[PDB]
C-alpha cells in the first residue's frame, strides 16, 4: 500500500470442515478439518523423506546460495518496488546461505537418533513455515541409521 | 437494508523485504545417505 | 528506580506475555532436537531458534525478539512512546489471565506508626519489635505496606485477624494483645505468598543488568524484590487487580526472558505455562 | 448422552466408528465392531449405548494419539482464515468500520 | 470440620484424581488455542474447555465436571452411606501411585510429655522449648504426630537419631543429651517436608470456601495445613501408606480445581502429573 | 564418601543426563495411558518402559538403564584415571547447558577464622555468631565455602558486597562494620540459593541406598546437602564452570533416577526438562 509496507494475505490452503447445526459442537468442526489435514500431511510423506532442493552453484567467488520459493525478480512486479528497493534486493539474494549441522530425530518411544541435516532458506509466508515443520515433524518420526538397526 | 460484516481479520504487516526469507528443513545426502536394501538377518536355533 | 506506567499498560502487557511464552516454547523445542556434535548449542539456537511471527512482530534473529522485548518494555514501563506501533490491529479487547504468584515471602515489608515507640528488626519469615515505652493492648504497631496472602504461624503478645489460620485480609495489621510494659517483643510469623514469582532468579539476575544496561538512566539492577516492590509502589490506584497482575507478570518475565536468552538454560514454569 | 435419543446417539456412535476405521485404520474385519453388530438386538438400548460409552472411556487421557490431535486442532484455531471459515459473523443496520485496515 | 471417611476410599480417590488431571490438562491445551476470535476466554473454556467422556460425567461442561467432582468429594469424605453406581468404581483392580508431597514443614506439630516440664513456642521451621526445672539427659522431651521427612539442621542440647544427616524415622523424637539447669532452651530445625502438596495454595483459598457454601454443615473455610493435618488425622490405622496417600492426593485436589475452574489460571504440577 | 573425578566427567555426565531424562520421559508417557486393569503398574511399567534406545545404550528392560547408570556413574565418579589429560582438552564435540540450580539455601557451609574469637550457631538461611572478646570494626569474622547466590536480608553489625539487596560475589564475606563489646551478635539472613535441585528429594533418598549398596566402600548413605558439598569438594581444580554445572547435574540426577524406578512416582522437572 505504501513504501515499506509489503502486505501478504491469507489465501484459503486447505478446504474441509462440515457443518451440522443439529449438533452444535466446535470440537466437531475442528475434528473434522484436523483429520483430513492429518490424512493428507501423511500422504506426502509416505515412503519419503525431503532431500531435493533447488540452489545456484557454488561458483569461484560466491559460496552456495538457495533459490528455493517464489523468485526474487517476481517481487519487483508484485510489489512495484521503486529502486531503493530493487537496489537492495540483490543484497539479499545473496545472504541466502544454505546451513549445515547434526539434529536429533525421533522421541522417548521410537527411539533417538542423530542425523545430518540442512538449512535451506526460501521465499515465502509464515504459515509457509509451519506447515513445512509439520511435514519435517512427520517424515522424521521414525528414522533409524544402519548400525542402530544392526546393534 | 442489514449488513452483514466481520471482525478480527488476520494479515500480516511485514514493514522490511528480509522478512519475506523464512527456512525449511532437508537431509544432508553426502554424509547421511538413503538405504537401498534393507539389512538381511540369517537367524539360527539354539 | 524511576519509571513512569502509561493507561494502557495492561494492554501492552499480555503481548509481552505472549511473546515471551513463545519465545520460551521454541527455546524448548530447539533444546529438545539438538543433536550433540561439533556445532555449540549457541550456534544451534542462533540459527533456529528465534524464528517467531505474530501481530505485528515478525522477527528471525534472537536479536528481533531482544529488540521487540525492548520495544515493549519501554513503552510500557518507561518514559517512552504512549502508542505502540502495531497496537491499532492487535485487537486485544479480550486478555488471557495470568498464572498466580508463587513468590515465597520471606522478607516482608512494613511501616510502624508515627508514635516512634517501636524497634523492628527482620528475620527470615517473621517481624519482632521491642516496645521503647509503656504501651497498652489493642493499639495499632505495624501494617503492612506490600500485598500478602496465606497462613499465620508462631504469633506471641499479638493478635492478627484470621480464620482456620488463614488471614481475612490481603493487608494484615499487627495489634497488641496485652498490657506488656518494661520492654517486651512480640513476634509475628508467615507462612505466606507476595506478589513475583520464585523460579528463575538467576535468569533474572543478568535480565536486569541487560535491560538497565540499555536503559542506563532509568533502570538499575537489583534484587527480584526491591524491583517488584517498586514496580507495585509505582502503579496506578485507580485499577483493578486483573490488570494489576498482567502489568507485574510481564514486568517481571521481560528480564527473566532476556537473561534466559543469554544462558541456553530452561524456562520456568510461570513463563512457559502463560 | 444428553443431545439426542438413544437410538440417534447409537447411530451418531456407529457413523463415528466408521469415520474413525476408514480416515486412519486400513481394511480389515474389526473383530468387536462385528460383535457387537451382530448381537444388538439381544440388549436393551440402554445398555447396549452403555457398553459404546464404556468401549469409548476406556481409552480417555493425555495419551500420543491425543497429542497429535490437538498440535492439529491448535493449528486449526489459530488461523481460521486459511481453513476457510470464521468464527461468528455480526449483523447490524450502521457498520463501524475499524480505520485500522 | 467433622467427616467420616469409607473404607473404600482410594477407589473413588483414583477416579476422583483422574478427573481432575484431565480437567486441568485440557485447561492448559485450551489456554494455548485462544486469540484469533470473537470469544471471552472465559466462553472458549465453557465451550470446548469441559469435553472429556467418562463413565458417570453426563455433559460436556464444566458445570458437569464440577457436579461429578461434588458428587464423589460428598461419597469419600462426608458420608460413607450413598455409594456412587454411575462411574466405574465397582470394578477397580488397582490403583496408581499418586506424585510424592512437596509441602514444606514450616510449623510442625508436637505433643509435649504429661507434667508441665517444657514451654512450647514454634519458629519458622524450628520447635524450642524452655526447662522450667531441672531435667537429667536420656528422657523425651517432643514427639511429633504429623509425619515429616528429610534432613535435619542446627541441633542443640538434643539428640535426633539420624545416619549421615537424614532423619531416619518418619515420626523423629527429641531427648535430652546432656542435664541442663532450668531455664534454658534446646532447639531443633528441620530441612523437611510435610503431608500434601505446597503449589496451588491460592486457588485452595478460593475451592474451599466453594464446597465449604456447598457443603455448609460439614466443611468450613480453613487454611490449607489445618485441613491437611485434620484429614491426616480421621484416617483409619489399619490403612498401607500407599492408600492413604492416594486419599490425600484426591482430597487436596479437589477444592484446588474447584478454585482452578473459577479463576481460569495454571495448573499446579502435582495435578496435572498424575 | 571418598572418591576421584577424572577429567572426562562431563562427556559421561552428559550422556547420563540425557539417558535420565528419556527415562523419566518414557515412565511419565506410561503413567498417563495406564487403564485400571488386572495388570498393576510396576508390572505394567517394566513390560514397555525400560525399552529406551539411543547411542551406546541398547537395552529393553528396567535393569538394562539401571546397569547402564551404574557403568556411567562407576566411570565418571570412582575410577581413577581415564586417560592422559591432553586427550580429553581436545574434545570437539560440545554438550548442552543443564538447568539451572534451585535448591534453597538453609544450612549454608561457612568457616571460622584460625583466631577462635567467634562461636557459631545455625539457623534457618542464617548464619549468627558471638564474640568472646573484643575485636575491631572492619575485619572477617566468617566466610563462605559452598556457593550461593540471591537476596541478603536482615544483616546486623555486619556488612556485606551487595548493591540494590542483591550479592555481589558467590563467596560473599562478612565482616564487622562497629566496634563492639564481647558477648555481642552479630546475624546474616540469605535469601538464596544454592548448588543442587530441591524438589525430589524424597526419590534421592531411596536411590542413594540403592548406589550405596553397590559401591559400599565408596558411597554412603548421607543426606542431599552433605552428598552435594562433597562432590563439590571432591571437584578437580582446573574445570570450567559451565563443566562443573553437567557434572552435579548427573551426580544428583542418578540417584533420584534410581530411586523414581523403585518407586513409580512422577519425575521432578530438572531431570525431565533437561
Amino acid at each position: 500500500p505504501e513504501e515499506n509496507v509489503y502486505i501478504l494475505l491469507p489465501i484459503q490452503a486447505y478446504t474441509g470442515g462440515v457443518i451440522d447445526r443439529r449438533d452444535a459442537s466446535f470440537s466437531n468442526f475442528a475434528y473434522s478439518i484436523a483429520s483430513k489435514l492429518m490424512m493428507e500431511l501423511s500422504a506426502a510423506t509416505h515412503n519419503k523423506i525431503f532431500t531435493d532442493y533447488t540452489r545456484i552453484a557454488a561458483s569461484a567467488l560466491g559460496p552456495e546460495i538457495s533459490t528455493e520459493g517464489m523468485p526474487l525478480f517476481s517481487l519487483i512486479e508484485s510489489l512495484e518496488l521503486t529502486e531503493a528497493e530493487t537496489s537492495r534486493l540483490p543484497v539479499i539474494q545473496d545472504s541466502m546461505v544454505i546451513q549445515k549441522s547434526t539434529a536429533t530425530v525421533g522421541n522417548a518411544q521410537q527411539g533417538i537418533s542423530t542425523i545430518n541435516i540442512k538449512r535451506v532458506p526460501f521465499v515465502g509466508s509464515a504459515f509457509q513455515q509451519v506447515i513445512d515443520q509439520l511435514l519435517w515433524e512427520y517424515s522424521t518420526t521414525s528414522l533409524t541409521t544402519k548400525e542402530q538397526r544392526r546393534q | 437494508y442489514v449488513a452483514v460484516r466481520i471482525s478480527r481479520f488476520q494479515l500480516e504487516v511485514l514493514r522490511d523485504l528480509h522478512d519475506l526469507v523464512r527456512s525449511r528443513t532437508y537431509l544432508d545426502v553426502s554424509k547421511s545417505p538413503l538405504a537401498t536394501t534393507p539389512i538381511r538377518v540369517v537367524e539360527y536355533v539354539r | 528506580m524511576n519509571l513512569e506506567i502509561n493507561n494502557f499498560a495492561p494492554a501492552i502487557s499480555s503481548i509481552g506475555s505472549q511473546l515471551c511464552s513463545l519465545s520460551a516454547q521454541k527455546l524448548l523445542t530447539c533444546r529438545k532436537q539438538y543433536g550433540n556434535g561439533a556445532k555449540s548449542f549457541e550456534e544451534f539456537y542462533a540459527e533456529i531458534g528465534g524464528i517467531i511471527g505474530m501481530m505485528g512482530i515478525n522477527s528471525q534473529t534472537p536479536s528481533g525478539i531482544r529488540e521487540a522485548i525492548y520495544r515493549l518494555y519501554q513503552s510500557a514501563f518507561l518514559f517512552g512512546d504512549i502508542f505502540p506501533e502495531s497496537f491499532g490491529i492487535q485487537n486485544t479487547q479480550n486478555i488471557k489471565p495470568p498464572p498466580g504468584f508463587t513468590a515465597p515471602a520471606k522478607k516482608l515489608e512494613v511501616v510502624l506508626p508515627q508514635g516512634g515507640a517501636f524497634d523492628l528488626i527482620y528475620n527470615n519469615g517473621e517481624i519482632r519489635v521491642t516496645t521503647t515505652r509503656n504501651v497498652q493492648a489493642g493499639d495499632l504497631v505495624c501494617t503492612v505496606t506490600f500485598p500478602i496472602q496465606g497462613s499465620v504461624i508462631a504469633t506471641r503478645n499479638c493478635h492478627v485477624n484470621e480464620i482456620g489460620g488463614q488471614l481475612t485480609t490481603t493487608r494484615p495489621e499487627i495489634i497488641a494483645s496485652v498490657p506488656m510494659p518494661a520492654r517486651t517483643v512480640i513476634v509475628a510469623s508467615f507462612d505466606a505468598i507476595e506478589i513475583g514469582y520464585g523460579e528463575g532468579d538467576d535468569l533474572f539476575a543478568i535480565g536486569i543488568a541487560i535491560l538497565s544496561n540499555r536503559f542506563n538512566g532509568q533502570i538499575t539492577p537489583m534484587s527480584r524484590h526491591n524491583y517488584m516492590t517498586q514496580m507495585f509502589a509505582n502503579l496506578p490506584a485507580n485499577m483493578s487487580e486483573r490488570d494489576s497482575s498482567a502489568v507485574l507478570h510481564f514486568a517481571q518475565a521481560a528480564p527473566v526472558v532476556l537473561g534466559m536468552m543469554e544462558r541456553l538454560t530452561g524456562a520456568p514454569k510461570w513463563v512457559l505455562d502463560y | 448422552p444428553t443431545r439426542y435419543g438413544t437410538s440417534e446417539s447409537i447411530d451418531k456412535f456407529k457413523i463415528a466408528w466408521e469415520n474413525v476405521e476408514s480416515v486412519l485404520n486400513m481394511e480389515g474385519n474389526d473383530f468387536v465392531k462385528t460383535i457387537m453388530y451382530a448381537y444388538e438386538d439381544n440388549f436393551p438400548k440402554k445398555d447396549f449405548y452403555m457398553m459404546l460409552k464404556q468401549i469409548a472411556s476406556d481409552g480417555q487421557g493425555a495419551h500420543p494419539i491425543a497429542a497429535a490431535i490437538d498440535q492439529l486442532r491448535t493449528i486449526v484455531y489459530r488461523e481460521p482464515e486459511r481453513f476457510g471459515y470464521i468464527d461468528s459473523v455480526i449483523l447490524t443496520h450502521n457498520p463501524d468500520v475499524d480505520t485500522a485496515y
